[PDB]
RNA sequence: UGAGUAGCGAAAGACGGGUGAGAAUCCCGUCCACCGAUUGACUAAGGUUUCCAGAGGAAGGCUCGUCCGCUCUGGGUUAGU
RNA sequence: ACCGAUAGUGAACCAGUACCGUGAGGGAAAGGUGAAAAGCACCCCGGAAGGGGAGUGAAAUAGAACCUGAAACCGUGUGCU
């Protein structure tokens, strides 16, 4: 099926109210001192430290 | 005092680097550096050299200390783009797009 | 089975015999996250047996293996079968399961895939 | 008379030629009879046979206006004595 | 399937080709209109 | 605008070690799988430099690319039968 | 008391050409830095591309995608709702 009506710059832009990526919820290591992903090891140096 | 870079012409379309921007736009310079090295964007080995090369004008050409910093204009416009075609079935053919887009981070220590 | 890995039956089961053989002859390879959740219990069963050393336990190891020849020992080459019972049996005899360590790496480029590395303890 | 033109100096006709075997470069009308007589009379020498081959012309800036280079003619004196056709 | 074209280097030149053109009338009049026009190539 | 939507053109890959600013995709090694009156080896028409070596990564390649049938600089075809 | 780059010759721009067709045949698009190249030495971020300074110049928001630079369309901030 086709679209009858064209779409309008306000009916366009309430769609992507909710298209949006969230923060990666990252936190600083108690080595490096740089923030790292959590449960995963630090890129920068690899210290684990279960 | 505020010290701008642009990075002219990249290959990313414009409406996908413009999810990555919103997400360091407010932050704090080594919390920017950050969110841009643990995201899965394509788009964010790109925008972080515009960053880091920001920070490099703040300190060598004025004189700031590039802890105190807050990213205060992160934006990215359009640029020009190339014209493609792939063709279809039964002998037609249809256009293709390949977007480009600039963009522009501005640090600034707040005065 | 358990989970489906995205294979066909047969080549499902032709990749963890393949990939149980190479964190034999290795003890430490880098992987993705839904296979290495599937290996956890093909090698670990792979060396209970290995702690018995009959014969029968033997011609059972024997279906699973691929027959690699180890040649890094200083001078002789070992088959990755005799390395199963004579020396990664030895070495964990005093524990009783979990011979596995799982530790996550993060995700990775072109694919988005989270990659993972799986190391023998 | 002078029939040839320019010698060929570059890999292959370097060393495995290097030992009675030069490589000259001729008019894109000649044949190989005539080279065996303006060889001869130029340097003073004696030759076994001659070869020749032909090339056709390339397609050469892409960039700007295109075009075709030349054609050549490529030939191949072997000496049954002496030596010193180029130096 | 069998498309049309199906390409020939002597069958190309014996019916389009110069000494073609120029054996009949009507042909040495395709050669004068397409030498009026400027054209780059004559026989193809 | 439709919309970050349909599609990405039949098919088995896994790991180790290199190179690199950057690797599911490039190079080397082992194992596994597919064709085998053929997806193997020769030649006709036709195409017309696509062949090879060292460099290159804007465009082209339905993704990436350090790689290429793409780009730059030099090479390559020899007949009394 | 003709045109001024969608005009005037198809053609102010290597056009009867790029290309399209077995062939006869058809057939486009594309002008302007500055008075003068004086076409950005050197420094910094980056693999580069591209930038931020310093300089040339009367002017660089005149930097070769170069006079002026309208509308559709795409964004960033904000005063009332």
């Amino acid at each position: 099926a086709v679209p009858k009506r064209r779409t309008s710059k306000t009916r366009k832009n309430k769609r992507r109210t909710h298209f949006k990526i969230s923060v990666p919820g990252m936190t600083e290591c108690p080595n490096c001192g740089e923030y790292k992903l959590s449960h995963r090891v630090c890129k920068n140096c690899g210290s684990y430290n279960g | 005092m505020e010290a701008k870079a642009v990075a002219r012409t990249i290959r990313i379309a414009p409406r996908k680097v413009r999810l990555v921007l919103d997400l360091i736009r407010g932050k704090n310079a080594a919390e920017a550096i950050a969110i841009l090295k643990l995201t899965n964007k394509a788009s964010s080995p790109v925008i972080e050299k515009v960053l880091m090369s920001a920070l490099a004008n703040a300190e060598h050409n004025y004189d700031m200390n590039t802890d105190e910093l807050v990213v205060k204009e992160a934006y990215a416009n359009e640029g020009p783009t190339l014209k493609r075609f792939r063709p279809r079935a039964q002998g037609r053919a249809s256009a293709i797009n390949k977007r480009t887009s600039h963009i522009t981070i501005v640090v600034s220590d707040a005065k | 089975g358990y989970r489906k890995l995205g294979r066909t039956s047969d080549q499902r089961k032709a990749m963890l015999r393949d990939l149980a053989t190479s964190l034999i002859i290795s003890e430490r390879i880098e992987t993705t996250e839904a296979r290495a959740k599937e290996v956890r219990s093909v090698v670990e069963k792979l060396i209970t047996l290995g702690k018995k050393g009959d014969l029968a336990s033997r011609r059972n190891a024997a279906k699973t293996l691929r027959n690699v020849e180890i040649l890094n020992e200083d001078e002789t080459t070992q088959t990755a079968l005799q390395k199963l019972f004579g020396e990664i049996a030895e070495r964990y005899t005093e524990r009783q399961g979990g011979y596995t360590r799982i530790l996550k790496q993060g995700p990775r480029r072109g694919d988005g895939a989270e990659s993972v590395i799986i190391e023998l303890v | 008379r002078d029939i040839l033109k320019r010698p060929v100096i570059t890999e292959k006709s370097s060393e495995a030629m290097a030992e009675d075997k030069y490589t000259f470069d001729v008019d894109t009308r000649v044949n190989k009879t005539q080279v065996k007589m303006a060889v001869e009379e130029i340097f003073n020498v004696k030759v076994a046979s001659v070869n020749i081959m032909n090339y056709k012309p390339k397609k050469k800036r892409m960039g700007r206006y295109q075009g075709y280079t030349n054609k050549r003619r490529k030939a191949i004196v072997t000496l049954k004595e002496g030596s010193d056709d180029l130096f | 399937v069998k498309r049309t074209y199906q390409p020939n280097k002597r069958k190309h030149s014996k019916v389009h080709g110069f000494r073609k053109r120029m054996s009949t009338k009507n042909g040495r009049k395709v050669l004068a209109r397409r030498r009026r026009k400027g054209r780059k190539v004559l026989s193809a």
